[PDB]
């Protein structure tokens, strides 16, 4: 059921169920010889007569035919007892991802990177996780994080998006279920990598005006942290303390004039 | 008298020193430079002249950061019209920064919901208790109902500070001098 073919291009191919896979490539026009069921291996010779020997599973060409003849578990319960090495299990694992059975490709392969990959498709988000320790890549524990987030599973999101420091998606999941000290805590990581807007929000969505005053203040913001000091009545002391800091830093920049202009908490229509 | 300073650049330098906002803008507004405007709203800013940066805003169409400014200033108003034109401009990442400001959760389900996400819209409607649309949401969405593993704890958006004011603060009260 599967053709075994030389091409024009000197390439060892095979061709079965409509599909076709690369088994190598020469530097000389080869001549399929034969096939022995022996030796399991697939001889060619070139016009000189030098023969060529190719290692094909025959067990994996088998698998391959009966999974695209939709009879896959016959392949599984039959075929799959007689494979032989990691090398062959692994082929007919990325052979069934390109294949849209990731289920089952999760149970043959061997390969852990491609099993934590599989998990997420299919949703065996526990299986996944439990599959990734401080294993570096903060690229996989966002790609958990979303898969979980996909799945409505708010909770393992979270602690994936935690651990990869994913700041702008914990961002949407603390804000969203208003978690205080989840929201604060980002914002502070949000201060230092520089993502100031993201902080700001974080501050504000959680209630924290002082956190949110003094990001304002530690960019020299002085008159917008005013704002919102008087605006969400933080008090005239503390209103005036910020404009203390506003006037100080208007005369370190040489404007003097402007800064005897600022007038307190006082001036302020009805406190 | 600014008017007869020979340069354009330099009668804005002058009118910026003297601390001079209205020469300044007339300087702006012919010179039409990015890099000017940038500068006389930075000016407006250390003067605490809202109302100014507030127009310089408008006509360079800085749209986040005009409701950055309604958000300190206390205009809840205006606040409403900058989703308004974060919608009718699509950008999601607007209208939902709108919601941060205005604390419109409801809003903001509703927006994660167009927005493609409808476990966030989900998220949202629930943590705010309101039971109604985040059924609809999990219809909507084929999901279990009873797989949606919610975090140990949740809360409504309660936290959030509220204007003690009552008219929003245009521009910071300066002296006579």
């Amino acid at each position: 059921d599967v053709f075994i073919f030389t091409t024009a291009t000197n390439r060892l191919n095979y061709f079965v169920g409509g599909k076709t896979y690369n088994l190598a490539h020469y530097t000389k026009e080869m001549y399929l010889l034969g096939y022995l069921a022996r030796d399991n291996k697939v001889y060619l010779a070139d016009r000189e007569v030098h023969v060529y020997g190719y290692e094909i599973s025959l067990e994996v060409l088998e698998f391959q035919t009966l999974t695209l003849r939709g009879e896959i578990e016959e392949a599984i319960e039959n075929v799959l007892p007689n494979v032989e090495g990691k090398d062959s299990l692994t082929k007919i694992a990325r052979f069934l991802e390109g294949q849209e059975y990731y289920e089952e490709a999760l149970n043959i392969s061997p390969d852990q990177d491609q099993k934590f990959e599989l998990a997420l498709k299919v949703g065996q988000l526990t299986l996944a996780r439990d599959l990734l320790t401080d294993e570096s890549a903060e690229m996989k524990w966002r790609a958990l994080g979303d898969a979980s987030l996909q799945r409505f599973n708010f909770k393992l999101a979270i602690e994936a998006f935690t651990n990869a420091h994913d700041l702008e998606s914990l961002f949407l999941l603390h804000s969203s279920f208003n978690n205080k000290e989840g929201l604060v805590t980002l914002a502070k990581d949000a201060e230092t990598t520089g993502k100031f807007n993201l902080a700001f929000n974080a501050y504000w969505i959680a209630g924290d005006i002082q956190g949110a005053k003094d990001l304002l203040i530690k960019s020299q913001r002085f008159s917008e942290a005013a704002f919102l000091g008087s605006t969400y009545g933080l008090g005239d002391n503390e209103v005036n303390d910020i404009v203390t800091k506003w006037k100080e830093n208007l005369i370190l920049n040489g404007k003097n004039t402007v800064s005897e202009r600022v007038c307190g908490a006082e001036g302020l229509p009805g406190s | 008298a600014l008017q007869f300073v020979q340069d354009p650049h330099i009668r804005f330098d002058l009118a910026l020193e003297y601390g001079n906002l209205d020469a300044a803008l007339d300087e702006a507004k012919k010179l039409n430079d990015s890099i000017t405007w940038e500068r006389l709203i930075q000016e407006a800013l250390a003067q605490g002249n809202a109302s100014l940066a507030e127009m310089i805003y408008q006509t360079q169409h800085s749209f986040d950061k005009l409701s950055f400014l309604y958000l300190v200033t206390g205009d809840v108003n205006k606040l409403s019209k900058m989703q308004n034109i974060a919608q009718t401009r699509e950008d999601f990442g607007s209208m939902l920064l709108n919601t941060f400001y205005n604390n419109s959760t409801k809003e903001r389900s509703s927006i994660f919901a167009e927005g493609g996400s409808l476990p966030l819209a989900y998220a949202v409607a629930k943590a705010n208790g309101d039971e109604a649309a985040a059924s609809a949401f999990l219809e909507q969405a084929e999901v279990d109902e009873q797989d949606v593993t919610l975090p140990d704890q949740m809360d409504a958006s309660n936290f959030v500070q509220r204007p003690v004011i009552s008219k929003p603060l245009e521009k910071w009260p300066l002296k006579e001098a």
